[PDB]
RNA sequence: ACAGCUGGUUCCAAUCGAAACAUGUCGAAGCAUGACCUCCGCCGAGGUAGUCUGUGAGGUAGAGCGACCGAUUGGUCCUGUCAAACUCCAAACUUACAGACGCUGUUUGACGCGGGGAUUCCGGUGCGCGGGGUAAGCCUGUGUACCAGGAGGGGAACAACCCAGAGAUAGGUUAAGGUCCCCAAGUGUGGAUUAAGUGUAAUCCUCUGAAGGUGGUCUCGAGCCCUAGACAGCCGGGAGGUGAGCUUAGAAGCAGCUACCCUCUAAGAAAAGCGUAACAGCUUACCGGCCGAGGUUUGAGGCGCCCAAAAUGAUCGGGACUCAAAUCCACCACCGAGACCUGUCCGUACCACUCAUACUGGUAAUCGAGUAGAUUGG
RNA sequence: CUGUCCCAACGUUGGGCCCGGUGAACUGUACAUUCCAGUGCGGAGUCUGGAGACACCCAGGGGGAAGCGAAGACCCUAUGGA
RNA sequence: CGAGUGGCUUGCUACCUCGAUGUCGGUUCCCUCCAUCCUGCCCGUGCAGAAGCGGGCAAGGGUGAGGUUGUUCGCCUAUUAAAGGAGGUCGUGAGCUGGGUUUAGACCGUCGUGAGACAGGUCGGCUGCUAUCUACUGGGUGUGUAGGUGUCUGACAAGA
RNA sequence: CGCCACACGGGGUAAGAGCUGAACGCAUCUAAGCUCGAAACCCACUUGGAAAAGAGACACCGCCGAGGUCCCGCGUACAAG
């Protein structure tokens, strides 16, 4: 379905938390943001420990529940929510005006935000969001 | 640092991104050489491995990249050969190459055949009691050779009395 | 130090609530192997009888001898594959694309559906083929219904509609195989999918028991000895420890038991026939008389008599198929007595 | 008893034997080891074991560390070898234990400990040049049996 | 009925503002008398919370002991250790009196004296110094500041940790703390380290992490070797007198004992390590070649790694962060209290005028928080 | 000897459940959809951080409200009683 | 000898509750921990084999029936792959039991002049409440998404 | 107390076994890279699941009528619903 975005961000080879922090800041300023190519988004560090943290979040829960997303679609969306006061009116409106996508459903190419890009030629210790999702058990639909 | 490797006349090598393809008369080997701030490029007749950093970790990998490229040069010309001998004490071991995998039958009296798959374009030739693992990619040949020795691994009983198996005789 | 003991009942068939559809819905389908074909069929539970059979198993010490085997008689009349639905591979999973319907419909199908008067079977077929060219086509399934009118013992005439997958060859050849079944009138029999001696998975919505306690529902103990006379007979010890200060959903409690969907794996089809060969004297209790297309399933089948059971080729068989078992005798003795 | 109960200098100096009775004898058999007839200045190499943290070392630990150090020197250099080791610290601090709850809590006398300040020499061995690596090993075994981390410092020896 | 025991005791405001300690007590869940709080009257010029100097008092820290005393080593003077109830020594510091400066007092009367009224005599915590105890969110001292009875800002929350002591209202600038998002302010600058998500945790019952170990990595120093070719690797040589002598059936580098000598030479042990019954065999020493640039030994520092096991769901507050949003060295600009500055107003105190304690004018950097309680106007 | 147990089943009567009629009491500082951790006078639905959470109703067995009921009968204390 | 981790034992403290947070053991039902008894995969061996001994990863599943004793603990028997340990207010009395501790009756031994006592033994000796909130197991009614019928998808969730 | 059914296999790892390989010409399972390898993890399989607030998809029927409720005879259902 259509979503009229003011800003379209390209998450490809970009440090997740840094994109997320900027997308949150913009959503609270009234912008309708759309994060694109989230499967190709990046997160630094040793893969074994990163996956361990995300696997623990999946195993955590009870009857009240702890719904933790396995797909890179929802993982990026949850990362943004943690940077937004989603329980408050202004915060929920900001969050609901942000959507994360697998690939690029638009004709326009996304913009790469400043300070978010990771130089692959300078880094080897990082993981792609899709690689985390495959290890978590999600169905590769990208 | 910067280390220049002169390409042999028999060999001609192309490169795209982080992958280096090395072609010759014995075959073609493509390898991915990726490490922080180490640029591997082809400067006409030489392969250049350079970096702006000179730390212990960077130096470790520059030297590893050198040996990998020099090995690819040797692989596409002279090739890589590992020689193996099959030893048996009581039970006659039947080693055969059935398809793209080398099968070992009647090992130590087993009814079920032990088998391992051959890695890449590696060729395993058998002449009775002698086996010769050969090919251009040292990674593929070294493993296929090792896989054959590892296939007859025995953990349950004493290896000193039960010495049956195919062992590596010649290392290149 | 107080003996260990496995928990009471399984946690994998939950929540133990009433089923949404009385018509079972398969959550898995067989793998695409040889020739194209519909991956399932459906019937109506009749009752039980026994069969004397010749041992087919080559590894049995009794190979060739007479063995008595329990059998559930299920009436399996021809069904109608009225449409061909196609799915497309979207980044959110499989979503339905379009459906290719027919012209020829059963007289009493309008009891369930709003039967198509104006449809374009060619534009639908075109949309599916443009998707196959694009490499976006997922799987091909058929909208199918039963003809309860053909079964005199089942009171209903209102057809039970369900979707069934077509698997087998290439995506191009099974699209064509599917369109051929549909465009004729959709008529297919148990023979078209199954052969006697094959392993099938029977899905059914169980016998409803209303509300029952922990002893029946979860298999917990009754209060023993002195504890049985104090005012508590069929109630569990406690609802949980002091901490956590809440009742965990894993504790055996009262509620709805029965009328749940179960998919019973690896059921041998002893025989597929037609006629009155498996009918019991005086008729099957609470059902009636069988005189038409039937199937004989080895052992028990979920659900009561008159209920719609579903068939599918076994997704996980343990044994190799031993086709067409020699049936020496089928019991026709009264189930009353 | 663990050293965790006595390793710190947290109580006053309790040494006065004219006011304290029933003090257990020292487990330390020797203080002067090796060749006690020869001088310390007759040796070219002088290596000491220096304590890094300010502690209280019990007579049982002193005997254990001295025994495991001198036993190595007796093993490698012989029973009458050319060396001389000295344990310069003596167990002066008398130790108590409250072994009734916290009432009349002043404990009975259970042992003795040596108060060694940080940077001080606990052991000092005088050997020749060829026996230097055998004494560094005797001290490596000796530091594992006392409470603090230690330095094996060479005081007289530019022979490396 | 009595109770030293529990509960309750009803309107507003203004000034001051504790004690949880000492002595006695069939006293310790209570009283009395002091300390301390408050109110009134008297007196009439000094006072002394700080500092400096002068004239005195002191034996704690430290230190030391052929300076006493008592502990406490060994050797044929020398050599090894200690002290709450030791001292030939000896602080910092505390303390008496005086002078000087400071501050304060003579309409706000200080210092002091007399009288009325109390409350209070379960305290707590931080820091410094303690004593007991394995320890304790332990017990019991002491000095001090605080909570109690102290708001507001910060610290995730949180009596006593940090800033800060506070009339109302208003503008401004800072403090502690913070500036990637949640969240106001930097995805700031110069440089370096870390790859463990170490860390993003001042203090702490609360934030662990140890002895021991670490060619993980970075940085600094020292000695020695090297283009007359070092370190390593690979090739070649590793030879004879003689298989040394003694011992022994034998022992021939290599069971043991002793010696450990000289030729050839560019080296080659009377043999460093395996091996054999003994030989043989494999190499080590040592020498030469190929090769070609630094190498090797030791010391110190920085960050990290191992050591590292717990019970419903993991965590730096969370998200998350890697040339950082970590750590260390510097630096730049900001955000951020009721603090500080500033306009107006209020109360209280004092001054001038006044019968007034009614107006009016003036002063307060040196007035404005408060439980028990004293005092006063409504 | 036997359903005390293995190991539970089916049945019988009265309730239970729905409908008409009759019609109490216990209990109630307030707020209250909670869960996991943390913090706090060290045993929190309410504080902190997160997680979860559309409202109302029916039946249930009682995990929690350190549930309700009784100014602890134990223990100590009182210049108490018997 | 030295360094630690845990918070199952015991001890210490006296912070919390004396206008009451129901005491042991057992039972029943649920979750968890790993310092692993078995089971899977491994390393060493004084590893021929077989059977073992020791060690590593690993908590998915399992770890049972009985004789004395109120017992926890423990001793004992026969089975077993093994018949591991521990936390959840020493989980669990608005669930059960009530054999032990610990009222009022009584006896014995010891102590006491005596009343009477005992960290001695012994026989007997009670178990309240109609669920407001919350929690969960199942069942409905509405509203939201915005005419209807039928078929599905799958974010998440549970499993041994 | 009777009867029927309840895998294999993939993928990634731990301990471990190795390959290629440098720092350190050699050596080295590791530093980059790679082949394997647990009843454990993920998938496979079963059950729930449009209230997933991004509140979904498809086909047909219908908006003056499709469909639903009430009603009636009953259970493959059921404490009311
Ligand atoms: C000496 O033991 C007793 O006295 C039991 C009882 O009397 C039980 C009272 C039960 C009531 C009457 C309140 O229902 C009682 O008041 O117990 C207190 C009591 O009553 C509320 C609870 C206490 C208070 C701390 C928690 N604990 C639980 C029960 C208990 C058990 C004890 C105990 C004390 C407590 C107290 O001594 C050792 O065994
Ligand atoms: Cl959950
Ligand atoms: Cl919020
Ligand atoms: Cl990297
Ligand atoms: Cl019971
Ligand atoms: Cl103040
Ligand atoms: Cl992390
Ligand atoms: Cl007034
Ligand atoms: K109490
Ligand atoms: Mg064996
Ligand atoms: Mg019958
Ligand atoms: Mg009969
Ligand atoms: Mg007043
Ligand atoms: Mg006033
Ligand atoms: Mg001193
Ligand atoms: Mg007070
Ligand atoms: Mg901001
Ligand atoms: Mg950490
Ligand atoms: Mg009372
Ligand atoms: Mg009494
Ligand atoms: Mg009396
Ligand atoms: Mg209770
Ligand atoms: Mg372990
Ligand atoms: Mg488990
Ligand atoms: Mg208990
Ligand atoms: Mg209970
Ligand atoms: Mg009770
Ligand atoms: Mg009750
Ligand atoms: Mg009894
Ligand atoms: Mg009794
Ligand atoms: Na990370
Ligand atoms: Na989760
Ligand atoms: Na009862
Ligand atoms: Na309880
Ligand atoms: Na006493
Ligand atoms: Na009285
Ligand atoms: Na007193
Ligand atoms: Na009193
Ligand atoms: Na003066
Ligand atoms: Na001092
Ligand atoms: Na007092
Ligand atoms: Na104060
Ligand atoms: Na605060
Ligand atoms: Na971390
Ligand atoms: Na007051
Ligand atoms: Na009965
Ligand atoms: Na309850
Ligand atoms: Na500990
Ligand atoms: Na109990
Ligand atoms: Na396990
Ligand atoms: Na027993
Ligand atoms: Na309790
Ligand atoms: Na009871
Ligand atoms: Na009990
Ligand atoms: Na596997
Ligand atoms: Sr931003
Ligand atoms: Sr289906
Ligand atoms: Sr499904
Ligand atoms: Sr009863
Ligand atoms: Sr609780
Ligand atoms: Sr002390
Ligand atoms: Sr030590
Ligand atoms: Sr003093
Ligand atoms: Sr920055
Ligand atoms: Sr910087
Ligand atoms: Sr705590
Ligand atoms: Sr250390
Ligand atoms: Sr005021
Ligand atoms: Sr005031
Ligand atoms: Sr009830
Ligand atoms: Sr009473
Ligand atoms: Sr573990
Ligand atoms: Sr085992
Ligand atoms: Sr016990
Ligand atoms: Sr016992
Ligand atoms: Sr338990
Ligand atoms: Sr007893
Ligand atoms: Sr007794
Ligand atoms: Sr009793
Ligand atoms: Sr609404
Ligand atoms: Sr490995
Ligand atoms: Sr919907």
């Amino acid at each position: 379905a259509e979503f009229d975005a003011d800003v379209i961000v390209d998450a490809r080879d970009c440090i997740m938390g840094r994109v997320a922090s900027q997308v949150a800041e913009q959503a609270l300023d009234g912008e309708t943001v759309a994060v694109v190519n989230a499967e190709r988004a990046v997160i630094t560090g040793r893969e074994e420990q990163i996956v361990e943290k995300y696997e623990k979040r999946v195993d955590i829960g009870n009857d009240n529940g702890y719904f933790y997303p396995k797909r890179p679609d929802g993982i990026f969306k949850r990362t943004i929510r943690g940077m937004l006061p989603h329980k408050k009116q202004r915060g929920r409106e900001a969050f609901e005006s942000v959507r994360v996508y697998l690939g690029n459903p638009y004709d326009e190419d996304g913009e790469v935000l400043d300070g978010t890009s990771l130089d692959r030629l300078s880094n080897i210790k990082f993981v792609t969001l899709g690689e985390i999702s495959e290890t978590l058990g999600a169905n590769k639909t990208w | 640092p910067r280390v220049e490797l002169e390409i042999p006349e028999d060999v001609d090598a192309e490169q795209d991104h982080l992958d280096i393809t090395v072609e010759g008369d014995n075959g073609s080997v493509t390898r991915r050489l990726w490490y922080p701030d180490i640029d591997v490029s082809v400067d006409g007749d030489t392969v250049v491995i350079e970096s702006d950093e000179d730390n212990a970790k960077t130096m470790s990998t520059i030297g590893t990249f050198q040996s990998h490229i020099e090995n690819m040069f040797h692989g596409v010309t002279e090739g890589w050969e590992y020689g193996m001998e099959v030893f048996y004490s009581h039970f006659p071991m039947q080693v055969n190459v059935e398809g793209d995998e080398v099968v070992i039958e009647n090992f130590l009296g087993e009814k079920a055949p032990r088998r391992t798959t051959i890695h890449g374009d590696t060729d395993v030739e058998i002449d009775g009691e002698e086996l010769t693992v050969s090919g251009p990619d040292i990674e593929a040949v070294g493993q296929t050779a090792a896989d054959i020795e590892q296939l007859t691994r025995i953990n349950d009983k004493d290896v000193r009395v039960f010495q049956d198996g195919v062992y590596i005789t010649r290392k290149p | 130090p107080q003996p260990s003991r496995p928990r009471k009942g399984s946690l994998g068939f939950g929540p133990r609530k009433r089923s949404t559809s009385e018509t079972p819905r398969f959550n898995s389908w067989p793998s695409d192997d040889g020739q194209p074909g519909v991956q399932g069929f459906a019937g109506y539970k009749a009752g039980m009888t026994h069969v004397v059979l010749v041992n087919d198993e080559p590894n049995s010490p009794r190979e060739g001898m007479e063995e008595t085997v329990p059998v559930t008689v299920i009436e399996t009349p021809p069904m109608r594959a009225v449409a061909l639905r196609a799915y497309e591979d979207t980044p959110y999973g499989q979503r339905p694309l379009t459906e290719v319907w027919t012209d020829e419909f059963h007289s009493e199908l309008d009891r369930t559906l709003d039967v198509p008067e104006d449809h374009d079977p060619d534009a639908a077929e075109e949309q599916i083929r443009d998707a196959h060219e694009a490499g976006d086509l997922g799987d091909l399934r058929l909208i199918t219904h039963t003809v309860p009118d053909a079964v005199p013992s089942v009171p209903k005439k209102k057809p039970d509609v369900m979707e069934t997958r077509v698997g087998g060859g290439s995506v191009s050849d099974r699209l064509d195989h599917a369109l051929d079944i549909v465009e004729d009138g959709g008529e297919h029999a148990m023979n078209d999918i199954f052969r006697a001696g094959e392993y099938a998975d029977v899905a059914g919505v169980t016998k409803g028991k209303g509300t029952q306690g922990p002893v029946k529902r979860w298999g917990v103990q009754k209060r023993k000895g002195k504890h049985a006379r104090q005012g508590w007979r069929r109630r569990i010890g406690n609802l949980g420890p002091w901490n956590p200060s809440r009742v965990r959903s894993t504790v055996p409690q009262q509620g709805q038991t029965g009328y749940h969907q179960r998919t019973e794996l690896n059921k041998r089809l002893i025989d597929i026939g037609e006629g009155d060969e498996p009918t019991v004297d005086g008729g099957f209790v609470n059902y009636g008389e069988v005189d038409g297309p039937y199937t004989l399933v080895k052992g028990s089948v979920p659900g009561p008599d008159k209920r719609l059971v579903r068939f599918r080729p076994a997704v996980r068989p343990n044994d190799q198929p031993r086709l067409d078992p020699e049936v020496r005798y089928v019991s026709n003795e009264s189930n009353q007595g | 008893k663990p050293a965790s109960m006595y390793r710190d200098i947290d109580k006053p100096a309790y040494t006065r034997r004219e006011y304290i009775t029933g003090i257990p004898g020292s487990k330390i058999a020797q203080h002067k080891m090796g060749r006690k007839q020869k001088d310390a200045d007759d040796y070219p190499v002088q290596i000491s074991l220096i304590v890094e943290e300010t502690v209280q070392l019990r007579h049982g630990s002193l005997e254990a560390s001295r025994l495991s150090a001198n036993r190595h020197l007796i093993k490698e250099l012989g029973e009458e070898g050319d060396y001389k080791m000295t344990l310069r610290k003596f167990p002066h601090q008398v130790l108590r234990e409250n072994k009734d709850g916290m009432r009349a809590a002043f404990g009975k006398i259970v042992g003795t400990a040596a108060r060694v300040q940080a940077g001080e020499q606990l052991f000092t061995a005088y050997c020749n040049v060829e026996d230097a690596e055998h004494v560094k090993e005797a001290f490596r075994r000796a530091y594992n049996k006392i409470t603090p981390s230690c330095r094996i410092k060479v005081e007289r020896g530019e022979e490396l």
